[PDB]
């Protein structure tokens, strides 16, 4: 109950590049470990407390998913545990198929434009200068916490020529990007995403000027939200957890996607709701 | 005098009812009142002329703000008064603003015989027009190019005044092919309609436009199927008010209009309103047709410029 | 020929006791305007020169409010001649001095003045002279009705009066008032619809042979005496309106419904911010939802006016309050915190802080103190002060004098 | 069969009722044999058409049966001593009185209700009455079933046509 | 024109005792015809209950049943043009009809619409209201537009549950729909404000949300509906308030339609005089008086569709389509 926090703090500490939500369902998986009947009880309280040290979106959705991957099965909690690897067995390879469906939309001679920080879009570069494509990368530093040159300074080892752009100046550059591609926090419901702080006047300043907005999202970031505005997103995603407002996420419209790299498959925008009906 | 009490019978007749009917009626009974202020008060040099014009078009203002076409015609005497003040720098003064305004009335009079003049170039054979309410400019408008050209005109009853009966009325009466909906159905019918005529209350200074209600609803559905929204109006109907938050822009009208007193115990919980005013942004217009031309209303501001100083926009 | 009115300037009911004692229940301010400027502006919208005032009962407020108002000066095209005499105890005794004075000699339109409409009397005027030569005085009055529900604000349960109407020439054939009844009895001599949608607006256009049939039958007092008492002997018709307001103020409780009619705009060529008196204290905008602040209000920080408001000249606002269809009056102070829904505040209050007024009506001068909480109901008279912790109940008023009151000028009795 | 029309006791009946596509008509393909319909009750109880010999000729009773059918009328009756009071849309009966009492007492619940109540003073009964199936249970109760809407044994609804 | 949309004003050549068409059916078809029975909803339960009575009444079957009442459905396509939840419900019935094999049968059919009325209707109104309880928030203003039985049932228990928001109804001549639902919300205690369609960009500026009803959501996701909700929803766009419609799944048709003109059925145009100078329009040539019933608004003026099944965007009703197949 207390062991459970530390050892998600741990699952952070030992690797990094391993994400949120699976750093969740690996001290989620663990927590199953250690009546069985309404055992879905016990895992949710997890889950909110998973949720309580982290205020991310990935971590009560990639959660939410493994509280009913194992409930889709209805002794049982070693199907249940079975099952479970199996689900993070596969949710290891995420990355990899996003990077192999979205380096081919990278034109050679490009120049994309990125914002803050995330392990998605650094590995569809990644993969793209592994199949000898050659761009250039403009990245948002992105406030407040200047995610945006640690992604530079990430990327400048790729040999990539990467301009660390002010975050006022997306309306500048925007010209100077052939295509958006951004790394999704969350995707709800119809398909917009839930991203850092920017995210959104980064697409509607793409959109005002007809450029590709492409999300590389993962399976386990697809939450049931269906916000209307920036009010539908709840405070529990927005504030991490002279006067100031400063949320750390922002909903981005469906129509302002152009196409979501997600792990099963390249989809579009309403392409995404049914793979969230499927899951139900 | 015979005179002010004249003054004060039109004051009330425009706070309280109607008295001229249309628009140029109107302007015309205003430069009626202002040339017999300038004849029959006693004033000596256009100062104090001006002071009393000024307070005066301030109480027709006041008396019914969103008649502007009163407020106009004020400023244009002002406006005369500056210019025939200024090429005499008096005793002949006083003749000569007369003239000038006498020179302004059939400049009215005339202000609907030439927006009609310009009816076949922006209307063809076997297109379509839609019309939101009955406007002596656009009927007009529509029964020049009728006399010549084959068309079907929808005109949209703006409810409650139910005023656009009286214009497919009008328009049926001249062998249009009209045809009058509940405008509920203005984007329903929008896709097959090739230009949309309307009227105006008032063009503000930046080319934004008041009309009745159900306009800026017409002119949103023109701007998506991307209809032309021609602007019928004379330049009686030009004001030179940006369209503030500080002054009130809207008319309400009684609730009786939309919600009947019938209704019963009801009315003591629903708020009902009833704006008849409703305000386009210039963006949703395409062309004004004037008496002068059909300039575009990024070219209005200009207009401004030639008809009312500076001085005399907030009187 | 010029249309002429009556306009009875004194209510003969004592209905708006103890309002009645300090001020006449003509003159106090409806939505910061007498009532007498009401029916007088709409005599004047109906085209009504000639308008005689009579007042009985404090005609020295009413005179002199007269001749300080817009319709006293030359300019106005209705002369008003105020007639001032002790000797009228009903209205029977108006229109009997009527005739020996002879004051009207076409019909005339005969208002109880503290009718509050938009009506146009023009067709129902031509209407009314179509049927008087034609038929050579067979009708003598043609009463002002407007379709109403039985079920309404402004029909208070104290006149809601039914008729029989023969629906081919409107003449009125039965007529009575159903203050306290279940099951309406209609004589069969009457043998033809009958109806109680018919709110009665008290602005009947009765021609002079009225005022003479008034004089002869000395036992006459009142129009509902007069309209009972020839139905049963020359011939009452009838006009019903559908789409102009009209109703008097006989009650504090049709006062608040008329009051709350002609904020949210259904008198509309009469709404506060039109400013048909042209008073220089009384000019307003209408905001948003019949918001209307008039000159130099200074509404405090946080405070929220929903809906249905008025605001006199001078009516500072505390911080975080709460105003609903209420009239606040010109030029008076509210405090902080308070909650003000469906009063009416006259000229000059002190609302202190926190206070809960809900459906009251607090009178001019009336001072309150902090944390009251005055309920529904509750009529506070000129010049009062209610002390700090009086939760006074519903439907009492508080008056400086003492026997016309529930309460005198201190701390809840 | 939706209505099954009773006579009661004549070829102009019985020729408008074959007229209107009727197949039977029982006479209290015709059964041999105003409480004369409680001595026919026997017969099916579907919708009834109580119809009286005397003073009925080729009226349309098709619309008065679409009163009957438009609103699920308890009541519908022909019209072409007694007043009655009908509502402002002319179709809805409300007050039926004879001339019995010296007054026309009128109960203010219809008066709140309905508040325009056009009286007609001694119009023609055309000797048809619509009743539905519960109305036969075990003029009469013309004028008592339209007070009954202020007994039940299906509130209710009756119309009349003039 | 709208030459192939029809145009009506149909009891008199059919007998009293009517044989062509049946009695319930009959009776249905009139209050269709008159007005007495109005809304997409009332309309499928009216009918479902009239076939229930066709069905009690049958007496002999798969076949037979089917020719037999497709007569009547072409009576109610004269009377007044079928909307596609009475369309849904034909289809449905017809297949149940079908289905059954080789008396007792009828009162298996007739459960059947109540199996169908309860948990597609009834039921499916019940989670439309759970899911459009989370969209409404306190202090929040709905703007509605006329009547519908879905969409005030949704305001009155989202009220009912502890709201405290405030609605804004738009009305539109000449059925003048919406005070059906003002007089119903002020009756549930909801503060209330109406006014008609060329005020609402108005009071676009306060609404925070938008929520019609939905007549039926087509293949591609255009909403057709009552005839001002299209323009409503654009002026909504236009202020950029969010627009949610609330549908059941059994109204999904598979019809599409770009336009407003396909299919979209006119009432009589005598509705539209109103208190004169229209009275005499027959005897103009040229003026001809035009209301239709129905729009369609597109997809991308829709944000939300509220279902049974759940909260979708618009674009993904062909995939209910696919799952409820
Ligand atoms: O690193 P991930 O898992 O791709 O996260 C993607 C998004 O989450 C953040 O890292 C934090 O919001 C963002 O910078 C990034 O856009």
């Amino acid at each position: 109950d207390k062991e459970l926090i530390e050892y998600f703090k741990s699952q952070m500490k030992e690797d990094p590049d391993m994400a949120s939500a699976v750093a969740a369902i690996r001290t989620l998986l663990e927590f199953l470990k250690r009546t069985i009947q309404g055992l879905r009880a016990n895992l949710t309280s997890a889950i909110e407390t998973l949720c309580g040290v982290d205020s991310s979106v990935a971590v009560s959705s990639g959660g939410e998913l493994f509280l009913r991957f194992i409930s889709l099965a209805s002794k049982c909690k070693k199907i249940m545990i079975e099952r479970g690897e199996l689900f993070l067995r596969r949710i290891s390879l995420s990355r990899n198929k996003i990077a192999d469906l979205c380096h081919t939309f990278i034109k050679d001679g490009a120049t994309i434009l990125t914002h803050a920080y995330s392990r998605v879009v650094l590995r569809v570069l990644e993969a793209a200068v592994a199949a000898k494509k050659r761009f250039s990368v403009y990245v948002t530093e992105s406030q407040p916490d200047l995610s945006g040159k640690k992604m530079a300074k990430a990327l400048c080892h790729l040999n990539v020529p990467v301009t660390v752009v002010l975050d006022a100046a997306v309306g500048y550059i925007m010209e100077k990007a052939d295509l958006v591609i951004v790394g999704a926090e969350g995707v709800v419901e119809n398909g917009g995403i839930i991203n850092k702080i920017g995210t959104n006047q980064m697409a509607v300043c793409a959109k005002a000027q007809n450029k590709p907005f492409y999300v590389v999202a993962e399976s386990f970031k697809f939450v049931r939200l269906f916000p209307l505005n920036q009010q539908d997103v709840p405070d529990k995603f927005k504030y991490k957890a002279l006067k100031e407002e400063h949320p750390w996420v922002d909903y981005t419209a469906p129509s302002l996607i152009t196409l979501l790299f997600t792990d099963l498959g390249v989809l579009t925008p309403s392409a995404v709701s049914d793979e969230l009906i499927k899951l139900y | 005098s015979e005179l002010s009490e004249r003054i004060e019978s039109f004051v009330e007749t425009l706070k309280r009812g109607g008295g001229p009917r249309s628009s140029e009626e109107m302007a015309r009974e205003t430069l009626g009142l202002l040339r017999q202020i300038i004849t029959d008060h006693r004033w000596s040099n256009a100062g104090e002329l001006m002071e009393l014009i000024r307070r005066e078009g301030r109480r027709m203002t006041a008396a019914q703000p969103s008649e502007t076409t009163v407020g106009n015609m004020v400023r244009r005497v002002l406006k005369i008064i500056r210019e025939e003040y200024g090429r005499l720098h008096y005793a002949q003064l006083q003749s000569n603003i007369i003239e000038a305004i006498n020179e302004l009335l059939v400049e009215l009079e005339g202000t609907m015989e030439n927006i009609a003049a310009q009816a076949l170039e922006h209307i063809h054979s076997n297109e379509v027009i839609m019309t939101i309410g009955f406007s002596r400019t656009v009927e007009a408008f529509l029964k020049e190019a009728a006399r010549k050209r084959k068309f079907h005109v929808i005109v949209a009853e703006c409810a409650p005044f139910c005023q656009g009966h009286e214009m497919a009325v009008n328009l049926s009466k001249a062998g249009i092919e009209t045809t009058v909906m509940t405008d509920a159905a203005i984007f329903a019918v929008m896709s097959r309609v090739n230009k949309v005529i309307i009227g105006t209350k008032t063009i503000l200074a930046n080319g934004a436009l008041r009309a009745v209600t159900g306009t800026h609803t017409l002119a949103l559905a023109a701007k998506h199927h991307s209809t032309p929204l021609i602007v019928c109006a004379p330049m009686f109907k030009l004001s030179p008010q940006f369209p503030n938050e500080e002054d009130s822009f809207h008319k309400f009208v009684a609730p009786e209009e939309v919600l009947p007193f019938t209704e019963g115990d009801i009315l003591e919980k629903v708020s009902v309103h009833c704006p008849v005013f409703d305000y386009v942004p210039p963006e949703l217009i395409t062309l004004f047709i004037s008496n002068i031309g059909g300039n575009a209303p990024s070219y209005i501001y200009r207009l401004m410029s030639e008809l009312y100083h500076p001085d005399d926009h907030v009187l | 020929p010029p249309l002429q009115a009556v306009l009875v300037a004194d209510s003969f009911d004592r209905r708006f006791f103890p309002i009645s004692k300090d001020q006449p229940r003509v003159l106090l301010p409806l939505a910061n305007v007498a009532l007498i400027d009401y029916t007088l502006e709409f005599l004047t919208a109906t085209g009504v020169q000639e308008t005689f005032v009579f007042c009985c009962w404090k005609a020295a407020q009413i005179k002199e409010h007269l001749l300080k108002s817009k319709w006293c000066r030359p300019t106005s095209l209705n002369v008003v001649r105020i007639i001032t005499s002790e000797l009228y105890r009903s209205l029977g005794d108006v229109l009997r001095d009527v005739d020996a004075k002879a004051l009207v000699r076409s019909d005339f339109l005969l208002v109880y003045g503290d009718v509050i409409s938009n009506i146009n009397i023009t067709r129902a005027l031509e209407e009314h002279r179509l049927r008087r030569k034609l038929e050579k005085n067979v009708s003598v009055m043609t009463m002002i009705f407007k379709e109403s529900s039985p079920s309404h604000p402004t029909r208070c349960h104290e006149d809601n009066v039914v008729v029989a109407v023969d629906s081919t020439t409107n003449r009125v054939l039965h007529f009575q008032k159903t203050q306290g009844l279940r099951r309406f009895a209609f004589p069969l001599s009457l043998f033809v619809e009958v109806r109680y949608d018919l709110l009665d607006c008290h602005i009947s256009i009765c021609s002079p042979q009225v005022a003479q049939l008034f004089t002869d039958n000395f036992d006459y007092q009142t129009r509902d005496d007069f309209v009972r008492g020839l139905l049963v002997n020359n011939q009452i018709h009838m006009h019903v309106t559908a789409k102009e307001y009209g109703a008097r103020v006989s009650n504090l409780h049709m006062y608040s419904a008329v009051c709350a009619d002609v904020i949210r705009r259904w008198v509309y060529p009469l709404t506060p911010e039109a400013n048909f008196t042209d008073s220089t204290t009384q000019s307003c905008t209408h905001s948003r939802h019949n918001i209307y602040r008039g000159p130099e209000v200074s509404l405090g920080h946080g405070s929220i006016l929903e809906e249905n408001v008025l605001l006199g000249s001078g009516t500072v606002i505390g911080s975080n309050c709460f105003i609903t269809n209420s009239v606040i009056g010109p030029g008076c102070h509210i405090g902080d915190n308070v909650v003000l829904d469906q009063t009416y505040l006259w000229q000059g209050v002190r609302v202190a802080a926190g206070a809960q007024i809900h459906q009251s009506l607090l009178c001019d001068n009336a001072e309150v103190k902090e944390r009251v909480t005055l309920k529904p109901r509750s009529v506070l008279t000129s010049q009062v002060v209610v002390g700090p912790n009086i939760t006074l109940p519903e439907g009492s008023v508080i008056s400086l004098h003492p026997p016309d009151a529930e309460e005198d000028e201190d701390d809840g009795e | 069969m939706e209505f099954q029309a009773v006579v009661m006791a004549i070829w102009y009946p019985l020729n408008l009722l074959e007229r209107v596509g009727f197949e039977e008509v029982i006479v209290v393909i015709v059964c041999i044999p105003a409480d004369s319909l409680r001595y026919i009750y026997p017969k099916l109880k579907t919708d009834v058409l109580v119809l009286s010999c005397d003073l009925i000729t080729d009226v349309a009773l098709h619309e008065v049966v679409d009163l009957f059918r438009a609103y699920d009328a308890s009541l519908a009756m022909l019209m072409r001593r007694d007043f009655i009071g009908v509502d402002s849309t002319g179709k809805r009966l409300l007050f039926m009185a004879a001339d019995l009492d010296e007054e026309l007492v009128i109960k203010g619940s219809i008066l709140q209700k309905h508040p325009r109540i056009r009286f007609h003073t001694g119009l023609v009964d055309a000797h048809l009455y619509c009743l539905k199936k519960y109305i036969v249970d075990f003029s009469e109760l013309i004028p008592y079933l339209v007070r009954k809407q202020f007994a039940s044994s299906q509130s209710l609804d009756i119309y009349s046509f003039i | 024109l709208f030459s192939h949309l029809p145009q009506y004003s149909l009891t008199q050549f059919m007998s009293i005792p009517s044989s062509v068409i049946h009695p319930a059916m009959v009776r249905l078809g009139l209050q269709y015809s008159q007005g007495l029975v109005s809304g997409s909803n009332a309309r499928c339960i009216a009918l479902l209950r009239a076939l229930q009575q066709v069905i009690q009444d049958y007496t002999t079957l798969s076949r037979d049943l089917v020719n037999k009442l497709k007569p009547y459905m072409s009576f109610l396509t004269q009377c007044r043009p079928l909307s596609a939840s009475m369309h849904n419900a034909i289809k449905f019935l017809n297949k149940e009809i079908t289905s059954v094999g080789s008396e007792e049968a009828k009162s298996e059919l007739r459960a059947a619409i109540d199996r169908y009325v309860q948990e597609k209707i009834v039921l499916a109104a019940q989670a439309i209201s759970r899911f459009a309880y989370q969209k409404i928030s306190n202090g929040d203003v709905i703007l509605v537009y006329g009547c519908s039985s879905l969409v005030s049932r949704i305001l009155q228990e989202a009220w009912t549950e502890g709201r405290r928001f405030r609605v804004v109804v738009v009305d539109s001549r000449p059925w003048l729909e919406g005070r059906h639902t003002l007089r119903s919300l002020v009756h549930a205690g909801v503060p209330a404000s109406y006014l008609l369609i060329p005020a609402a960009s108005y009071v676009l500026p306060e609404v925070s949300k938008v929520l019609l009803g939905a007549h039926a959501l087509l293949a591609n996701g255009s909403v057709m509906s009552r005839v001002g909700t299209a323009q409503l929803a654009l002026v909504a766009r236009a202020h950029n308030v969010p627009v949610l419609v609330c549908c059941e799944t059994y109204k999904f048709c598979e019809r599409v339609q770009t336009d407003a003109f396909v299919s979209n059925e006119l009432d009589d145009p005598d509705d539209l005089q109103c208190k004169v100078a229209l009275a005499n329009w027959q005897n103009h040539a040229s003026l001809r008086l035009l209301n239709l019933v129905y729009d369609v608004t597109p997809p991308e003026l829709v944000d939300l569709v509220i279902t049974e099944l759940g909260m979708i965007p618009c674009s993904s009703v062909p995939v209910v389509l696919r799952v409820k197949s």
